[PDB]
RNA sequence: CCCUCGCCAAGGAACUCUGCAAGUUGGCCCCGUAACUUCGGGAGAAGGGGUGCUCCCUGGGGUGAUGAGCCCCGGGGAGCC
RNA sequence: UUGGAGAGUUUGAUCCUGGCUCAGGGUGAACGCUGGCGGCGUGCCUAAGACAUGCAAGUCGUGCGGGCCGCGGGUCCGUGGUCAGCGGCGGACGGGUGAGUAACGCGUGGGUGACCUACCCGGAAGAGGGGGACAACCCGGGGAAACUCGGGCUAAUCCCCCAUGUGGACCCGCCCCUUGGGGUGUGUCCAAAGGGCUUUGCCCGCUUCCGGAUGGGCCCGCGUCCCAUCAGCUAGUUGGUGGGGUAAUGGCCCACCAAGGCGACGACGGGUAGCCGGUCUGAGAGGAUGGCCGGCCACAGGGGCACUGAGACACGGGCCCCACUCCUACGGGAGGCAGCAGUUAGGAAUCUUCCGCAAUGGGCGCAAGCCUGACGGAGCGACGCCGCUUG
RNA sequence: AGCGCCGGCCAACUCCGUGCCAGCAGCCGCGGUAAUACGGAGGGCGCGAGCGUUACCCGGAUUCACUGGGCGUAAAGGGCGUGUAGGCGGCCUGGGGCGUCCCAUGUGAAAGACCACGGCUCAACCGUGGGGGAGCGUGGGAUACGCUCAGGCUAGACGG
RNA sequence: CCGAGGGUAGGGCCCGUGACUGGGGCGAAGUCGUAACAAGGUAGCUGUACCGGAAGGUGCGGCUGGAU
């Protein structure tokens, strides 16, 4: 189904995702359907997490499944915040 | 029942397709060759780019004759066409593969390679 | 050397069968209701059409039919048995 | 939307199909002059209503036959023979372009 | 043994001065047909498909009368040995 | 307006014309001489030649019945494991290659009242009762192997019938619409599967229907190389009617009817080429190019074919033909690296038979988890750029 | 620490050896007993874990010229008419608004590219944010020019 | 029925190759003459035709891009 996702950008040891949706079929650095924000798991700068919490969402709502640890860096974006 | 002048096919993948017996190789003065007799042939007809081309001077041993060929156990076997095997001055095959079924005379005469290669042996 | 594409391809040949069997007695059934209509005979033709029909839907739970494969089918059946008894008439039963 | 086209019938011996000549303007891409192409489509006419000469509007559409992709719109003008015979006049002189 | 004739396993011009002789081919309908050419031809080039009988449907012509009958030239289906 | 340099060379000398030549930048490069380190890239453009060996797709016992071992204990029971089997789901993604293709293949903007979409999400309703088969297993016959054939039993989320009809499907009439869109009336037709826990409650599933979202198919306008020393091409050809076929339009396929369709705005034919985002160059215009990354297309030794399926006419699925190779006990059998490595051949020339699923992602699973040559990394090469040393 | 080069273009000069030989060469050209041009040496110039060479692409090449060329004698006017298609077309007024111009709007994926900041000690590389555009879809607007339809005109052309 | 392909026959295009043959380019240290550039010793050039070892000649017509 369509997802929600960490797509690999950056380069060697020098990981930097780009949280996606994207269909599942897709390879997994392919033609993403929107991006909905980054992720930066060594923390070399203030922000390595932002979300747009609107939209993802939207996404949530509409079918989108996330990933088990883009569920995680979403929780940390508050998005399941009730 | 083949002789001088006798067209053959050829039942291998040397790249002759046809060949004409110019004598067939049992003494000095054998008539006609049968199954697991070998000749002398000219190449008369061969695809492109084949092992063998046409006008060189070959040898192959007949597998099939038109003409029945009596067996000891009083039954005899006859084929469609007039058949050989084109081979090297040690009876072995110059080809990778032979086509269709061949007599089984072929055997006691010392063609196994050939024997075993043919998709049937009757 | 091996693999469950086996067993997928043994799978496939059973379901190859059942496919086929449906589809033929679908087939049958369909062009005997237009053979009774066409010299109609309204009681019967409607009676093999209503057969026809149950087979037809039916095919159409499994992977034999196709929904609108079934509907196009189900379509030209019964536009054919109207038009054929229409030449003569009178439609002695449902439907409709 | 539709892709909607004026042109000329320059022939209806066709059954229920006309053939409507249409053309268009465009710059030169490297040279600048505007430049004339043109290009006939085959256009149904489920009445057959539509006669030699007619300017018409044809409407793209779900194909009829292969190479039939437009039904006629509606008439636009009529009697424009003067444009037929352009149309036919070159077809004319490719005999003399043989050899 | 000679003449005229018929058939022949496998081979298929190995015959002979020479395929001499003898085979092959062979009518009609249809498809199709090269170099070259003086544009006529070459051409029946070559090569190939069809061919009987039965039933059903049908198209024109001649004689009648415009019709039946008779006679002529076709066409399309489905079959049988 | 951030952007534009020229020089050598025809003469005894001159101006002009004109070609040749050079200085610049670029490369998936190669060759010579030389060669210390590191990072990031990057590396068969030739034979889409041929390939030894391993690996590149499996998972689920919370769908089912068993074989073997094992743990607990009373042959039975639980249970754990293992193994295949039956049944799901995946295997149509991911990965490779650029042969073919001058095409609606690609680019771009549009159409579908002519269409499909498994899993996911939201909303509506529902799971009543019967019956049957095939493997496993057993018993035989046949093999060197591939394996195989026959008879006999047995379960299920396997198959079938009946009911129920929320609803949907189809014919005909009516209203709205306007290409086959929505609504409604009679008839006719169609549902289902259970499992697991902590057990009058849950979770995982199953069923019909509307919708959503995602992914697609088809169609259309325009753009897409060279040769006119290729100038005429066309019988499924162009249109129609009717059928067949599909998810669906269409000569897509068939039967008949008509005689049409296309071409100097280059048909037809020949040659070359996968196309694009981009890339290199250039003052710009333009020229050249499309490897690496991304998107789309096409192919899976050559060719045809359908089956299963939501989806394939399917790289590591099936059938057949061909070419080629191999095994054999000589009776017969097997194979498809343009997956990752690796071999050989060809070439001026192009890499390790490495490590791991820890991350990211994909499949299956309630979950543990299993699989993953995708991938993350390590190896080799001054191949490229960048940084560093020999003070 | 190496590689190329030191006649001119083009930055870097002397001695010896050779004597149209051996050889160099991208073009022009060097070599025949005092060679900055061959071979070595000293020296010098230029780059530096590289330096040179071959191949190919764009540039210099306004040398296919749209931007941005030409045809008396340099390469270049068809031997000459006639005319088909096509290209192009006088003065005035109105309709339409096709080209053309303007505004709004959708599309123009990500990467790359450009500006800024930031992360690997810098860089390469990589992350984050920013600005566009042509082109095409749609909606509204303008009418000078070109087009088209209509009506006049006489200066072109034709006729008496 | 269609159908991969196979077989028979006949055409079309392209490539490689061939005894021999035609001319061409380059070489140059040769043989023959000297056609053109001066009025180049017959002004030149030209289309065509016929001819000659060769450059070339001559006819017919044309051009001046001809010296005096
Ligand atoms: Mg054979
Ligand atoms: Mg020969
Ligand atoms: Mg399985
Ligand atoms: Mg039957
Ligand atoms: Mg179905
Ligand atoms: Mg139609
Ligand atoms: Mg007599
Ligand atoms: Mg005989
Ligand atoms: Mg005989
Ligand atoms: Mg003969
Ligand atoms: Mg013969
Ligand atoms: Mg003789
Ligand atoms: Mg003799
Ligand atoms: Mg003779
Ligand atoms: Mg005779
Ligand atoms: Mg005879
Ligand atoms: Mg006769
Ligand atoms: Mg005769
Ligand atoms: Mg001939
Ligand atoms: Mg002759
Ligand atoms: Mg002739
Ligand atoms: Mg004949
Ligand atoms: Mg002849
Ligand atoms: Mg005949
Ligand atoms: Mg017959
Ligand atoms: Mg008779
Ligand atoms: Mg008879
Ligand atoms: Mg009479
Ligand atoms: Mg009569
Ligand atoms: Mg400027
Ligand atoms: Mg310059
Ligand atoms: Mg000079
Ligand atoms: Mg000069
Ligand atoms: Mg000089
Ligand atoms: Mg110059
Ligand atoms: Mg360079
Ligand atoms: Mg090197
Ligand atoms: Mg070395
Ligand atoms: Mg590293
Ligand atoms: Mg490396
Ligand atoms: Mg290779
Ligand atoms: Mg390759
Ligand atoms: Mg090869
Ligand atoms: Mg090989
Ligand atoms: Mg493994
Ligand atoms: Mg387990
Ligand atoms: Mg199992
Ligand atoms: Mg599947
Ligand atoms: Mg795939
Ligand atoms: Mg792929
Ligand atoms: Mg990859
Ligand atoms: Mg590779
Ligand atoms: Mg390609
Ligand atoms: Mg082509
Ligand atoms: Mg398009
Ligand atoms: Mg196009
Ligand atoms: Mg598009
Ligand atoms: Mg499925
Ligand atoms: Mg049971
Ligand atoms: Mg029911
Ligand atoms: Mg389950
Ligand atoms: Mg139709
Ligand atoms: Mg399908
Ligand atoms: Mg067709
Ligand atoms: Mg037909
Ligand atoms: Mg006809
Ligand atoms: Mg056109
Ligand atoms: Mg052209
Ligand atoms: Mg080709
Ligand atoms: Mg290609
Ligand atoms: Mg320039
Ligand atoms: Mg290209
Ligand atoms: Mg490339
Ligand atoms: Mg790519
Ligand atoms: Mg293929
Ligand atoms: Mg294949
Ligand atoms: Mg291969
Ligand atoms: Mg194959
Ligand atoms: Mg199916
Ligand atoms: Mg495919
Ligand atoms: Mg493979
Ligand atoms: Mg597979
Ligand atoms: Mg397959
Ligand atoms: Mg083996
Ligand atoms: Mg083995
Ligand atoms: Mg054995
Ligand atoms: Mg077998
Ligand atoms: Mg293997
Ligand atoms: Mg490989
Ligand atoms: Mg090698
Ligand atoms: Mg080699
Ligand atoms: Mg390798
Ligand atoms: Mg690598
Ligand atoms: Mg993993
Ligand atoms: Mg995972
Ligand atoms: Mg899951
Ligand atoms: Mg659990
Ligand atoms: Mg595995
Ligand atoms: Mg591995
Ligand atoms: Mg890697
Ligand atoms: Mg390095
Ligand atoms: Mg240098
Ligand atoms: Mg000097
Ligand atoms: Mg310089
Ligand atoms: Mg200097
Ligand atoms: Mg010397
Ligand atoms: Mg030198
Ligand atoms: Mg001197
Ligand atoms: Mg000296
Ligand atoms: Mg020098
Ligand atoms: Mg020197
Ligand atoms: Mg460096
Ligand atoms: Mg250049
Ligand atoms: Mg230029
Ligand atoms: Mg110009
Ligand atoms: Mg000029
Ligand atoms: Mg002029
Ligand atoms: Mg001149
Ligand atoms: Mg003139
Ligand atoms: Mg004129
Ligand atoms: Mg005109
Ligand atoms: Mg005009
Ligand atoms: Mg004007
Ligand atoms: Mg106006
Ligand atoms: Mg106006
Ligand atoms: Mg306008
Ligand atoms: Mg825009
Ligand atoms: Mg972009
Ligand atoms: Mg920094
Ligand atoms: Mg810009
Ligand atoms: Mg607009
Ligand atoms: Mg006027
Ligand atoms: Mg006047
Ligand atoms: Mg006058
Ligand atoms: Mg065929
Ligand atoms: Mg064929
Ligand atoms: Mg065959
Ligand atoms: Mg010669
Ligand atoms: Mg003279
Ligand atoms: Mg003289
Ligand atoms: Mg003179
Ligand atoms: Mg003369
Ligand atoms: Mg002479
Ligand atoms: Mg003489
Ligand atoms: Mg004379
Ligand atoms: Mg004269
Ligand atoms: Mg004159």
């Amino acid at each position: 189904m369509v997802k929600i996702r960490l797509a690999r950008f950056g380069s060697k040891h020098n990981p930097h995702y780009r949280i996606v949706v994207t269909d599942a079929r897709r390879k997994r650095d392919g033609k993403y359907i929107e991006k909905i924000g980054y992720y930066d798991p060594r923390k070399t700068t203030p922000d390595w997490l932002k979300v747009d919490v609107e939209r993802a969402r939207y996404w949530l709502s509409v079918g989108a499944q996330p990933t088990d640890t883009a569920r995680r860096l979403l929780r940390q974006a508050g998005v399941f915040r009730q | 029942m083949i002789q001088p002048q006798t067209y053959l096919e050829v039942a291998d993948n040397t790249g002759a397709r046809k060949i004409m017996c110019i004598r067939v190789l049992k003494g000095s003065n054998a008539k006609y060759a049968t199954v697991g007799d070998v000749i002398v042939a000219s190449v008369k007809e061969a695809i492109p780019r084949g092992a063998v081309k046409e006008g060189d001077v070959v040898k192959a041993v007949v597998v099939r004759t038109k003409k029945e060929i009596k067996r000891p156990d009083g039954s005899a076997i006859r084929f469609d066409d007039n058949a050989a095997v084109i081979i090297n001055n040690q009876l072995e095959p110059r080809g990778t593969r032979v086509f269709g079924p061949v007599a089984r005379e072929l055997r006691e005469k010392g063609f196994m390679k050939i024997v075993s290669l043919a998709p049937e042996v009757l | 050397r091996n693999l469950s594409a086996l067993k997928r391809h043994r799978q496939s040949l059973k379901r190859r069968l059942r496919n086929k069997a449906k589809k033929s007695a679908i087939k049958t059934l369909s062009k005997k209701a237009i053979q009774l209509a066409q010299e109609g005979k309204a009681e019967e033709a409607l009676k093999i059409m209503r057969k026809a029909e149950s087979l037809i839907d039916k095919a159409a739970k499994g992977s034999t039919l196709h929904k609108n494969a079934a509907a196009r089918r189900k379509s030209r059946l019964m536009r054919k048995v109207r038009q054929l008894l229409e030449a003569a008439g009178a439609p002695l039963i449902g439907g409709g | 939307p539709k892709k909607v086209l004026t042109g000329v019938v320059v022939s209806d011996k066709m059954q229920k199909t006309v053939t409507v000549l249409v053309e268009r303007q465009f710059p030169h891409p490297l040279y600048g002059k505007v430049i004339k192409r043109s290009k006939k489509y085959l256009a149904h006419d489920p009445e057959e209503k539509y006669k030699l000469g007619d300017v018409v509007e044809i409407i793209e559409s779900r194909p009829i036959s292969k190479r039939k992709r437009f039904r006629v719109l509606r008439l636009v003008e009529s009697g424009r023979m003067d444009l037929v015979e352009k149309y036919l006049i070159r077809r004319q002189n490719y005999e003399s372009l043989s050899k």
